[PDB]
């Protein structure tokens, strides 16, 4: 998920939490992670 | 609920949306959480 310019706090509180609220309860979800960096980009990796 | 009436219904709904609904949705097996109560918001009641 891209959101240009915006620092990691914004991506973390406005984008990642939203997507993570739906990632749960997915079939065979082993574990899940989400990293937001300073490039205005968040990588949410759902590992099955 | 608020038995001592220390918090109006709006405060309860706000707390529920901001600090409960997300962590309820973050439970495995929860498909949807419909919040019967809206988050707080700055209302501007204009006077035409």
């Amino acid at each position: 998920a891209t959101y240009p310019g915006a620092t990691a706090k914004t991506i973390n509180d406005s984008v990642v939490t939203l997507i993570e609220r739906e990632l749960s309860g997915v079939k065979n979800l082993l574990y899940y992670s989400a990293t937001t960096d300073t490039s205005g980009t968040a990588e949410i990796t759902a590992t099955f | 609920n608020s038995p001592n009436n220390q918090y109006s219904e709006v405060d309860l709904s706000d707390y529920l949306v901001r600090n409960v609904v997300e962590e309820l949705k973050r439970v495995e097996g929860v498909g949807k959480v419909q919040s019967f109560g809206a988050e707080k918001a700055m209302r501007i009641w204009v006077d035409p």
